[PDB]
């Protein structure tokens, strides 16, 4: 899906 | 604004807020308790940067939906509908240049010059990268080779004294070589250092997983998970 | 306010806040549409209530976990924790009110009284009977009850508008009825009528199904599956 | 769950 950030 | 309510209250609305989903009102009880001119403890800092990673995320997703719209509309056989999609998506676009222009202006003023501890300088400097970034995100113009390089250079100085001053599992190294990753790989066309840097910083996380205790252990690895996740999807 | 924008342009406009699910942005572009002083057709009366429908929805369930944190707060043994959550249950709680005020505004300015068609006088009573019955949901003192009926008189008279001018399986219809049979269990204290009003208006609308296309019948059995759901509940 | 309305 929709590559991770945090 | 919030300059007559006391420091503590609005930390305790801004828990409140989080906990009822009101993100935007978090938000600005935050910008209030910063703007007390006080440093921030660990607990204060994450819910100043949650309050603003939720504002600014349904920005983004909004802008986005409104950006693929208006990039189907100007596609060959395309009705010409007028300027209203355009208008919208400039629209979602200020308020999002906005926010960001908060952060960094709080940030800026000042809580980055008063942050001398390891963590909470690294975490102010992955906020400070992360709203260039937010903002390289739409930039179209004069300006987004500097905008890119402001994220860079936050970005750059929080991955200095993180290598220097906190172990390669800590959350906040973690994140931030999480979030640098990715400003390399969709930011700065540089997928190749994004996929370094990801791998890199999977495995010297995985070597020091040893020393933690389980709490710190699952902290370390959820965030290890999501490294894991780009690197899936991007190699 | 709106009043520079094209009526159109608000239309579109709120099109395109509901694909970015920006409500608050669809709620003003619709209410700016109204303020043009034309009727709405049927799809821009659908957009009408769906963004007031989401950003009171919002802001009803802050209000409930607000509410319940207060409630807690004032239970025997609780900490004394100061006014904060009272302070802010009741900032969310006049901002809903102040929704709810806008909403019934553009009712009563001047949507109702130019309402002639049966499909139209029924959607928007129905809303009004909605909006009232949010006020009721948050209303504690001397207005508790005008409020209440207000609420009530509202659905009542799209009631009588609907069973002499709809067919039992019209979605308006069966929307009306099920808030109104919610008004009267959650609101109005009256859990029989909410479930006889439930049941007889499903069994109405079951034996009027073989009337329909198959479009027709997809839409009525979609809302007959929330009375149901209702009366599942409650009995 | 909660109850339905629409
Ligand atoms: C500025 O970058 C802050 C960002 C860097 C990593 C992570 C940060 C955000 C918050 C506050 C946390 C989590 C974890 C649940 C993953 C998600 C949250 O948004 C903290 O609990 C972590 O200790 C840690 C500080
Ligand atoms: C004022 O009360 C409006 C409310 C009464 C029943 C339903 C209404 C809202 C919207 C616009 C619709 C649906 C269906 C998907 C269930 C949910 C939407 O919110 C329409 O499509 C229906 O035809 C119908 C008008
Ligand atoms: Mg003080
Ligand atoms: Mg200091
Ligand atoms: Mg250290
Ligand atoms: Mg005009
Ligand atoms: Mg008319
Ligand atoms: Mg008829």
């Amino acid at each position: 899906k929709r590559r991770k950030s945090v | 604004a919030m300059g007559s309510m006391e420091r503590a209250s609005l930390i305790q609305k801004a828990k409140l807020a989080e906990q009822a989903e009101r993100y935007e009102d978090m938000a600005a009880f935050m910008k209030g308790a910063v703007e007390k001119g006080e440093e921030l403890s660990v607990e204060e800092r994450n819910l100043l940067s949650v309050a603003y990673k939720n504002v600014v995320g349904g920005q983004r997703a909004a802008w986005r939906v409104l950006s693929s719209i208006e990039q189907k509309s100007n596609e060959e056989g395309s009705e010409e509908k007028g300027p209203e999609v355009r208008e919208y998506r400039e629209k979602v676009e200020t308020e999002l240049q906005g926010v960001c222009d908060t952060v960094l202006g709080l940030l800026d003023s000042h809580l980055i010059k008063e942050a001398g501890d390891a963590e909470s300088r690294v975490f102010y400097l992955k906020m400070k990268g992360d709203y260039y970034r937010y903002l390289a995100e739409v930039a179209t113009g004069d300006d987004k080779k500097r905008i890119i390089d402001s994220a860079r250079s936050a970005y750059q100085e929080a991955m200095d004294i993180s290598k220097k001053e906190m172990p390669p599992t800590h959350p906040i190294r973690l994140g931030l070589a999480l979030n640098f990753s990715v400003f390399h790989y969709e930011i700065a066309n540089s997928p190749e250092e994004a996929i370094s840097l990801a791998k890199t910083t999977f495995d010297e996380a995985m070597a020091d997983l040893h020393t933690l205790s389980e709490d710190s252990y699952k902290d370390s690895t959820l965030i290890m998970q999501l490294l894991r996740d780009n690197l899936t999807l991007w190699t």
